[PDB]
C-alpha cells in the first residue's frame, strides 16, 4: 500500500488502477439474469456487451485455489 | 521392503547425556572427537541466542563428513529449519550469485505464528444479483449487490457483497447446493463440494459429497502457521493472492527470480519484530550447510565475509576435502582446504580421520544388515581386507552385486566365490587405470 | 525494534569521544586506536557540517584490526534520518544492471531529501454507532457518538463515511483513528474493557500532526520514471533508468531548496572490501565523486600491493593512482595483548558469559598466540561445555577442552602438510587406500 | 509513505509545472504516425499492412499492451 | 548553506572579448594556452554550422582537464545541450554498446519550441451537457474571487471530467490546449453539508479564472526518439503502479530516427522550432573498447553529430581488447587522425599556493601566511590534491579548539592524522601480513 | 533536410563521363582516377540488374578515399535504390545472433517496386443523416462532403456506416475517402469551426480546408524491400518491429514462403525487382564465423552487390591466431575483386583542401593555402582539413574576413597533430600513466 496524507487524487487514482473496471471486467463474468436484463429488457445488443470470460481455466477443480 | 541409499543407517550422534560419544551407537563407529564436537554445536543452535557462528569440517574422502551434517540435522529434529546446499547451485542464470547466497540465508530461519482467521461457510441456498442503473457508463460494475444466503448446522445467514467478492466465487463457480468456504482474511473462496442433501447418484463430473459444517456461519479458528523470512519476502516482491487486478495477473504470467532490495528486508523485519512484540510469533534460527565449498569462488567469499557478520544469519556448516590448493577465480592465492585466509579465520575447523580395519569391518557389518543381506565371515574378512587395499566405498557398493549372484544360484548366505566373481565382473579405479595406462587406442 | 539475536558487532554503540574530539581509552565498546578514532570523529564532524561533498576516506589495516567495527561506530553515531549506505564490493557485479548502473543506484541512495507537513487526524474512543438502513437504500443516515478522557461529541455522518465504516468493522469500544481527507480508517485496538489492548487517548479530538518525512534521491528517481512503478523499490527490477530523468529531479531538488520547501540531507555510502571492484568501477568512481550531490565515501580493504582486477599489473592496496590520489587514507594497527584482554572481557559480557580470571588469562594468551577472532570464537563455545558439566561460570579446563576439539589455521595446516596424501591436490591426485 | 509535495510538483499538472504540455508535444504534436504531417508514411504502412483505416497506426502506437 | 564539492570556483574561461587570457580570472590560475584553445572551439560550437568535430584534450593527471571542459560547458550557457559521460558507461547488459553510443550521439542535439499554456480554474456552478444518445456539447459554469466565466465543452472533455467524478460545487483545473482535468477537491462553502466527510475541502482562487502564459520547451532529439520507439505501448499521463511487462531497451533502428529528422525538418521550416547542436564529453577515453573506438570513426561522420570532446592521461598504452597496439593516450591512430589535440602543462609552486588560497576562500576558511606556505610545501612534494583536500580537517580541528584561523599545529594535526598514498605505500612494503 | 557540414558533403557522384572516363575535378571528386573508373564499372554493373551475389573489396592507406569512393557511389546511384551502410562493428548484438544480423542487412539491400492508384475525395463534413430500413438490416447514409470550390451528396454503405461510426466525424471534421479501395481517414478538424468549442480535446487536430477539385486522381510508386516484408509476416502486429527493431531471429519458412511468391509476383507481372549495394565499412574486425557467412550468402539470387572497405596491413583476423592479409581469410579473397587506391600529391591535396574551403564558406589567401598545402604533405590531410575550420574562427575573432597566414600558424601553434603529441609524450614519460600504472604526479623528489 502507497499512503498519501491528505489528498483524495492519491486514494482515486489507486483505486483505479487497483481495481480497474475494464480489466477487472474481463478477467470475470456477467450472470445470466443480468444479460438477460440488459438485452431484452433494455434493448443493449450483444457486440456492445463489455468483454468477458478471458480468465485462464485450471487443470482440475483441485487447482482453482490455495485451501 | 524400504529402499536405501548411501545414508539411513545413521540416526543421530549417539552421544550420552553429559557429551561423551559411545563407540557404536547412532549408526556410527568411530570419529569420536567429531561427533563430540557437532554435539556441542548442536548445543549451541539449540541455544537459539547466537548469529552467525560457522564451522568447516575437513578432511579427506570417505570419512565421514555429509553424515556428521546429516546427524546434525536428524538430532536436531523437523522443526528446525535445515537447508542442504551444493557450492555449484549458487551459479544461476536467472539471477546473481550474491542473491541466490542471500536468499539461501533467509531460508534457513523459521517463524511459527499463531493467526486467527475469520471464516464465512455454509451451503449456499440462494444467489441473486442486483443490476445497476447505467450498466454502459463506463465506470463501476454491472452490478451492485449479490445476495448470498448461507445455511449450516443450527444456523442461516444472509449475507451482502460487492462484486469483488462475487467475482471471486464465480471465478469459483458456485452453484446452488454447493458448500462453500470464503475466508475474510484475503477474499478467497474454496468450493468443498455438493451438498449431500440431494441425490447423489445423477452426476458426470466426479464431484465429491459433503455434510453440512458443523457450528455458526461466522468462525474465529486459530492455525498455527510455520513459515520462513524468504517466504515472506518472495510474497512481498511477487504480490499474489489479492483481488485486485495486479495480484491476479501476477498469478498468470510466468515466474523469475530478482534481486530482493534491502529496503522490503528491513521493512519485513520490522512487521516480524512487531509480531514476536505481541507475543504471537517466535523465531526459530536453523542451519545453512553448504557442501562441497571448493567449488565456490572469490566473489561469493568475500560476499560470505560480509553476511557473516549481519545480526540475522544462521549457523552455516561447510565441508571440504582439499589439502592445498588455489582459490578458484584467482592464480597465485594458495591456502589450505581451497578457503581464503580472511574466512577461515572465521571458521572453526573440526578434523575428521581415516579408518582401521575394525572399523571397515564393522562398518560394512552394520550396511549388510540394513540392506537385509546375510554375510558369512570369511565373505566378511575378504571384503575388510578388499576396502583396506582399495577403498571403503568400493567394498560397500559391491555388497549389492554379491546378493544378486547368490540370490540367482538359489541361496541366502553370501560367500568367498560370490566376493570371487564381483571382483571378476566389476572394477576399481586403480585396476581401471592400470588398463588405461597399457591400452592402444585412448580406452 | 529492530530484532537481531547477537552481531559480531553488537557491543559497538558507536565511538568513544569528548567534546574535543578526544578518545578516551575505553568508551562506547571501543578499545585503542586512538588515532584512527579521532580521524573517524572528524570525518563525523565533516559529515555533520554538510557543507563538503564528494570526499573519498580509505580505511586501510591488517585483518581483524578494528576497520569494520570503526564504520559501524561512525553509523551509530550518525544518529538516525542520515542515510547510511552499506554494500559489499562483490554486490554490484549483477546480470540486469551495468557495474556504473549499480554504483549509480548506490550513490544516488544516499543523499536524502527532508521535508516537513502538515496534517489534521481525529483519535478517539468510540462510544456508540447508529445506522438506520431503508428498504430501497437509497439513503443512508447515521450518527456516531466518540470521545477521549477529556472531550465528547457526536457526529452525522454522510453517505461515504457509512461506508467506510461499514468496511473495516468498527464496533462500540474500539479506538481508531480517521483521516478526513483521504477516508482511511485505522483500528488502533480495544480500548480497557475485558468483557490488543491500548490506552484511551487524551486531549483533543482533532488535532494537528507534523510528520517529517525523508525521501532519497533514488526513489525519485524510480518514481518520477514513468516506465516503473514504486513497486520497483521493493522487487528491485528497476532496469537501468535513464539518464535523462536525473537532470530534472536534480533542476527540482536545487529549485526546492531554493524555495524553502526541502532540505538536502547528504549521507554515508560505505564500501566495505573495496578491492573487489574492477578497473571500470574506478574509473567512474574518480567522475562520480565530483558531482554536488555525492556523499561521502567511505571504503576499507586489507590487501597491500596486490594485483588490481581487469588488468595485469600490481597496485598499492589493490587500487589504482589515480584513485588514490583523490583519497585520504586512515591506517589502523595491530592490537597490544592488554587491548585484546579488554576486547574479549567486552565479547564476553556481551554474551552474558561469567568467566574466571585465569580463563580470561588463558584466552588472552592464546589469542596473543593466534589470533584475535579466534579467541572471541571459543568464548561461546565453552560456555556450552561448561553447562555441560552444570555449573554457571567457566573454568580453565573448559576453555582446554574447546581449545582441544577445535582447530586453528597454524595447527590444521600442519595437519595437512604433514598428511599431504590423503587429500586432494592441485593435481587432483589421492590416495583413498589405507594399507599399501 | 509519500509526501505530497513531490506528488504535487512532478505527477500531477498545475500552473507552475509542462507536464502536460510536453506530454501533449511528446505524444501528438511529434509523433511519426500522425496522418496531419506524415501522411506518406501511413499510406506506405497501409499498403504493407491492408489495413483499412489511416488512423489504426496512429491508435496502435499510443494504447498500452493490456488493453489492446 | 551552500555545497562546494571539487569545482565551482570555476565559472568561465576567463577570457576577454580579444580572445586571449588573463592569469587570473574566472576562478582559472595559468593555463593560457589550453584555455585560449577552448575558447577557440567555444566560438565554434556557437557558429552552429559543422558537425563531428573532435577534440582531444591530453596531459598528466591533476592538470585541468575537466575543469576545461566545465569551464566549456559554463562559457555556452544552459541553453545549449551538453552531454558528460565516463568511458565505463558504454558497457549495459540490455543492448549493444554500438546502441548506446549512437543514444549519447543523439542526446546532444536540442530544439527549443515556444508554446503557451492557458488554464481554466475555479469552482464548478454548472454542469448541463446535452445530447443529439451521444452528447453534442457541455457547458460548464466556472467561478473564482474574482468573478465567473461560463463555457463551452467538447464530449471527450465531457468524459474526463465524468472519468474524475466531478460533480456541482468542486474545484477542478482545466487546461485548454491539452485538454487535461484535475480535480482540486471540494469547495469549502460546502463544509458544513456534513459533520464527517471523506470528501477535502478547499477553498476558492483568489485569482482570475482565465490565466495566460508563454513558455518555452527544450527537447532533444532522443527524447522524440524515445517517445516514438515505446514497444508495450503509449502509457497513461498518471500511474502510480507500473506495466504488466517491463519495457526495456531496445536496438533503435535507422527507419525511425530518419522519420523523425523528416518530421523536425519540416517543423524547423514553419519557423516553430529552433535547432541548438550541443557539446558530448567523453571523461577517461582509455576505457572504451577498440569496437567502440572503429563505430566512432563511423558515427562522426554523419550529417547530424555533436561537438564530441574527449580526455585521457595515459602515454603509450595497449588499446583495450588488442594484444600489440602501443598508441599515445590508449587512442588507436585511427582516432588519432579525426582529432585535434591540446595539451596541458603542470603546475608551478606559486600556482599550485595560488589554486590553495583560492580554494581555501571559496569554503569560507581563514588561512594564516605560514599554514599556507606549509600547505604549498606540503602539495608540491606529495600532489596538489592532498593539500586541497586536507582544508577541511584543518577547519575542523581549528573549530575545535574554539578558533577561525588555521594555523600549522592544525596542519601538522591533520597530516598526522590523514595519510597520503606514498607514506602509505612505504608503511605497505614494511610490513608482515597485508598491511 | 535536416543536415549540417559533413566530412564529405561536397561529393555528389562520380565525376564520369559518357564513356566511364574521370574527369580530373568533377562533381566533388579529386583525382584517383582508376578507382573511380572501377567504381563507374560495379555502378553500371548495379544498374543493369541481371548479376547477383558479388563482394567488392576496397582497399587502401588511411584518408585516401575510400568511403568518399562509397559516398560517390551512393550519391550517383539515384533514388528508391536501397543502399544500406553498416560498420563491422553494429553486427556484435545481444539479442540476435550474428548470422541473423548478417542475414537482416543482406535483405534490407534488394526491394521490389509496387504501383497503386489512388482516387481520393477529400473535403469537410457538411452533414451526416443515418437512415435505417425497419428490419434494420439495410443502412444507408446521406453524406455531404464539400471542399472550398463546390459540394456534391454521396450514398454509403454499410460498411462506411460501421467504419464511420468507429472513429466518429462531427459535421465539420476533414477526411478523405478512396473511391476504388474504401480507405478511411480523419485529417483532423477544420479551421473554420476553431473558434467554437472554447477548449481544444486531448486527440484533435486543426487542418485546413483542402481546396479544388472533390474527386482526385494519383498513382503511387512505393518501393518495399524483402526484410519488411519479413518483420511483417512474421507477428500479428509487425510495423512496431519495423521501428523499434525487436524482430527477433525470424524463422526460415516465412523467408522460403516470400521469396516463392515474390519469383511468382514478378512472374505475374505485379512487383519488379529492384536490387541494390550493401556497404560494410571497416570490415576487418568480423569474426570468422561472419566470413563464412559471408561466403555462404554470396550465392544466392536474392543477394545484393557487397562492398567492404579496409584499411589493414597484414594483421589478425579476429577469431583467431594467424595473420592474414587485409585481416581476412584467403577463402573469402577468393571470392573477391580489389580495388587498390594510392596516397595523393600535392596539387590533389591541393585541389581537395580548396573545395573543402568553398564547402565550409572560408576564404584563403594563396600563402595561407600554400601553408596548408605544405603541412597537409608533411603532416596528414585531416589535419589541415581541420586546421581550415578552427582558423576561420581565429580570423573571425580578429575582426576579419580572409583567412591569413597569422592565423593559420596561430591555429598550428595551439593544436598539435599526432607527431608532436608523440614527441612531449615521449620526452616527458614520467609523468603520464604507464602500461603498469606507474606515475609521479609529485612534481618535486
Ligand atoms: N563413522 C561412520 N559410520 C558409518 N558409516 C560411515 C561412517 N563414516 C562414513 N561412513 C559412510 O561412508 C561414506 C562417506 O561419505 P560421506 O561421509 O557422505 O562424504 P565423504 O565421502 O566426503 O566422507 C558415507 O556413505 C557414509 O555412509
Ligand atoms: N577497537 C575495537 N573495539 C571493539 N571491538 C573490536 C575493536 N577492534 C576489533 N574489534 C573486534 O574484532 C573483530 C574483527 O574486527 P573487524 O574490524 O570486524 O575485522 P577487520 O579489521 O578485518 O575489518 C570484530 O568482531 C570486532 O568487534
Ligand atoms: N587552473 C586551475 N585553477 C584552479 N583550479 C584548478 C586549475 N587546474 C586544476 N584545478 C583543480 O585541480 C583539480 C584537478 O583537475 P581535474 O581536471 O579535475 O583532474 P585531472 O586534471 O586529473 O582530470 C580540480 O579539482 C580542479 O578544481
Ligand atoms: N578523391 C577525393 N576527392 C575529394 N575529397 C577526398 C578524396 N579522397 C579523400 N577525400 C577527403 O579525405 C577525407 C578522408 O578520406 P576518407 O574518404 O575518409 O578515406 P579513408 O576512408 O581511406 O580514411 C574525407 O573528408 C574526404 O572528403
Amino acid at each position: 500500500t502507497i499512503e498519501v496524507l491528505g489528498s483524495s487524487h492519491v486514494t482515486n487514482s489507486i483505486n483505479n488502477e487497483l481495481f480497474d473496471p475494464l480489466i477487472s471486467q474481463a478477467l470475470s463474468d456477467i450472470p445470466a439474469i443480468t444479460q438477460y436484463n440488459m438485452h431484452v429488457k433494455k434493448g443493449i445488443p450483444v457486440e456492445d456487451f463489455p468483454k468477458t470470460g478471458l480468465f485462464p481455466e485450471p487443470l482440475n477443480k483441485n487447482f482453482s485455489s490455495n485451501i | 521392503v524400504t529402499r536405501t541409499a548411501a545414508h539411513t543407517h545413521i540416526k543421530g550422534l549417539g552421544l550420552d547425556e553429559s557429551g561423551v560419544a559411545k563407540r557404536v551407537e547412532g549408526g556410527f563407529v568411530g570419529q569420536i572427537e567429531a561427533r563430540e564436537a557437532c554435539g556441542v554445536i548442536v548445543d549451541l543452535i539449540k541455544a537459539k541466542k547466537m548469529s552467525g557462528r560457522a564451522i568447516l569440517l575437513a578432511g579427506g574422502p570417505s570419512t565421514g563428513k555429509t553424515a556428521l551434517a546429516l546427524a546434525i540435522s536428524q538430532e536436531l529434529g523437523p522443526k528446525v529449519p535445515f537447508c542442504p546446499l551444493v557450492g555449484s547451485e549458487l551459479y544461476s542464470v536467472e539471477v546473481k550469485k550474491t542473491e541466490t547466497l542471500m536468499e539461501n540465508f533467509r531460508r534457513a530461519i523459521g517463524l511459527r505464528i499463531k493467526e486467527t482467521k475469520e471464516v464465512y461457510e455454509g451451503e449456499v441456498t440462494e444467489l441473486t444479483p442486483e443490476d445497476a442503473e447505467n450498466p454502459l457508463g463506463g465506470y463501476g460494475k454491472t452490478i451492485s449487490h449479490v445476495i448470498v444466503g448461507l445455511k449450516s448446522a443450527k444456523g442461516t445467514k444472509t449475507l451482502r457483497l460487492d462484486p469483488t467478492i462475487y467475482e471471486s466465487i464465480q471465478r469459483e463457480k458456485v452453484s446452488i447446493g454447493d458448500v462453500i468456504y470464503i475466508e475474510a482474511n484475503t477474499g478467497a473462496v474454496k468450493r468443498v463440494g455438493r451438498s449431500d442433501a440431494y441425490a447423489t447418484e445423477f452426476d458426470l463430473e466426479t464431484e465429491e459429497y459433503v455434510p453440512l459444517p458443523k457450528g455458526e456461519v461466522h468462525k474465529k479458528k486459530e492455525i498455527v502457521q510455520d513459515v520462513t523470512l524468504h517466504d515472506l519476502d518472495v510474497a512481498n516482491a511477487r504480490p499474489q493472492g489479492g483481488q485486485d487486478v495486479i495480484s491476479m495477473m501476477g498469478q498468470l504470467l510466468k515466474p523469475k527470480k530478482t534481486e530482493i532490495t534491502e529496503k522490503l528486508r528491513q521493512e519485513v523485519n520490522k512487521v516480524v519484530a512487531k509480531y514476536i512484540d505481541q507475543g504471537v510469533a517466535e523465531l526459530i534460527p536453523g542451519v545453512l550447510f553448504i557442501d562441497e565449498v571448493n567449488m565456490l569462488d572469490i566473489e561469493i567469499f568475500t560476499y560470505l565475509n560480509k553476511a557473516l557478520e549481519s545480526n540475522i544469519a544462521p549457523v552455516v556448516v561447510l565441508a571440504s576435502n582439499r589439502g592445498m590448493t588455489t582459490v578458484r577465480g584467482t592464480e597465485d592465492v594458495i591456502s589450505p582446504h581451497g578457503v581464503p585466509p580472511d574466512l577461515i579465520d572465521r571458521l572453526l575447523i573440526v578434523r575428521t580421520l581415516p579408518y582401521d580395519k575394525d572399523e571397515i569391518r564393522t562398518i560394512i557389518e552394520r550396511r549388510a544388515t540394513v540392506e537385509r543381506l546375510q554375510v558369512e565371515s570369511s565373505a566378511l574378512d575378504l571384503l575388510a581386507t578388499m576396502g583396506t587395499e582399495t577403498s571403503l566405498r568400493y567394498a560397500l557398493q559391491l555388497l549389492a552385486p554379491c546378493g544378486i549372484l547368490a540370490q540367482t544360484s538359489n541361496r541366502k548366505e553370501i560367500v568367498v566365490n560370490d566376493v570371487n566373481e564381483a571382483k571378476l565382473l566389476f572394477l576399481d579405479a586403480k585396476r581401471s587405470t592400470k588398463i588405461l595406462e597399457t591400452s592402444a587406442n585412448y580406452l | 525494534k529492530s530484532l537481531s539475536l547477537i552481531a559480531a558487532h553488537s557491543h559497538i554503540t558507536g565511538l568513544g569521544l569528548d567534546e574535543n574530539l578526544q578518545p578516551r581509552p575505553t568508551s562506547e565498546g571501543m578499545v585503542g586506536q586512538l588515532q584512527a578514532r579521532r580521524a573517524a570523529g572528524v570525518i563525523l564532524k565533516m559529515v555533520q557540517n554538510g557543507t563538503i561533498a564528494g570526499r573519498a576516506v580509505l580505511v586501510a589495516g591488517p585483518p581483524s584490526t578494528g576497520k569494520t567495527a570503526l564504520a559501524m561506530g561512525v553509523s551509530q553515531s550518525l544518529g538516525k534520518d542520515v542515510p547510511f549506505t552499506a554494500i559489499a564490493g562483490s554486490e554490484i557485479f549483477s546480470l540486469e544492471l551495468s557495474k556504473t548502473e549499480a554504483l549509480t543506484q548506490a550513490f544516488r541512495k544516499s543523499i536524502g531529501i527532508k521535508i516537513k507537513e502538515e496534517t489534521e487526524l481525529i483519535e478517539g474512543e468510540v462510544v456508540e454507532i447508529q445506522i438506520d438502513r431503508s428498504i430501497t437504500g437509497g439513503h443512508k443516515q447515521g450518527k456516531l457518538t466518540i470521545k477521549t478522557t477529556d472531550m465528547e461529541t457526536i457526529y452525522e455522518l454522510g453517505n461515504k463515511m457509512i461506508d467506510g465504516l461499514t468496511k473495516e468493522k468498527v464496533l462500540a469500544g474500539d479506538v481508531i483513528s480517521i483521516d478526513k481527507a483521504s477516508g482511511k480508517i485505522t483500528k488502533l485496538g480495544r480500548s480497557f474493557a475485558r468483557s490488543r489492548f491500548v490506552q484511551c487517548p487524551e486531549g483533543e479530538l482533532q488535532k494537528r500532526k507534523t510528520v517529517v518525512h525523508t525521501v532519497s534521491l533514488h526513489e525519485i528517481d524510480v518514481i518520477n520514471s514513468r516506465t516503473q512503478g514504486f513497486l520497483a523499490l521493493f522487487t528491485g527490477d528497476t532496469g537501468e533508468i535513464r539518464s535523462e530523468v536525473r537532470d530534472q529531479i536534480n533542476t527540482k531538488v536545487a529549485e526546492w531548496k531554493e524555495e524553502g520547501k526541502a532540505e538536502i540531507v547528504p549521507g554515508v555510502l560505505f564500501i566495505d572490501e573495496v578491492h573487489m571492484l574492477d578497473i571500470e568501477c574506478f574509473s567512474f568512481i574518480n567522475r562520480a565523486l565530483e558531482d554536488e550531490f555525492a556523499p561521502i565515501v567511505m571504503m576499507a580493504t586489507n590487501r597491500g600491493v596486490s594485483k588490481t582486477r581487469g588488468t595485469n599489473y600490481k597496485s598499492p592496496h589493490g587500487l589504482p593512482l589515480d584513485l588514490l590520489d583523490r583519497s585520504i587514507i586512515i591506517t589502523t594497527k595491530s592490537y597490544n595483548e592488554q587491548e585484546i584482554k579488554t576486547i574479549l572481557s567486552i565479547r564476553a559480557q556481551e554474551e552474558e558469559v561469567e568467566l574466571s580470571s585465569d580463563a580470561l588469562d588463558l584466552l588472552t594468551k592464546t589469542g596473543v598466540e593466534t589470533s584475535l577472532r579466534y579467541s572471541s570464537n571459543l568464548i561461546s563455545v565453552a560456555q556450552q561445555i561448561a553447562m555441560k558439566r552444570k555449573n554457571n561460570t567457566v573454568e580453565v579446563e573448559d576453555v582446554k577442552r574447546a581449545y582441544l576439539l577445535f582447530l586453528d589455521s597454524a595447527r590444521s595446516v600442519k595437519y595437512v602438510q604433514e598428511n599431504e596424501s590423503q587429500y586432494i591436490d592441485d593435481q587432483g591426485n589421492v590416495q583413498i587406500s589405507i594399507a599399501k | 509513505s509519500l509526501p505530497r509535495l513531490i506528488y504535487e510538483d512532478l505527477i500531477l499538472p498545475n500552473y507552475n509545472n509542462d507536464v502536460d504540455i510536453a506530454n501533449k508535444l511528446k505524444n501528438v504534436k511529434f509523433n511519426i504516425f500522425n496522418p496531419s504531417t506524415n501522411y506518406e508514411l501511413c499510406l506506405f504502412l497501409s499498403k504493407l499492412t491492408g489495413e483499412p483505416s489511416l488512423n489504426e497506426f496512429f491508435r496502435v502506437s499510443t494504447t498500452p499492451l493490456l488493453k489492446r
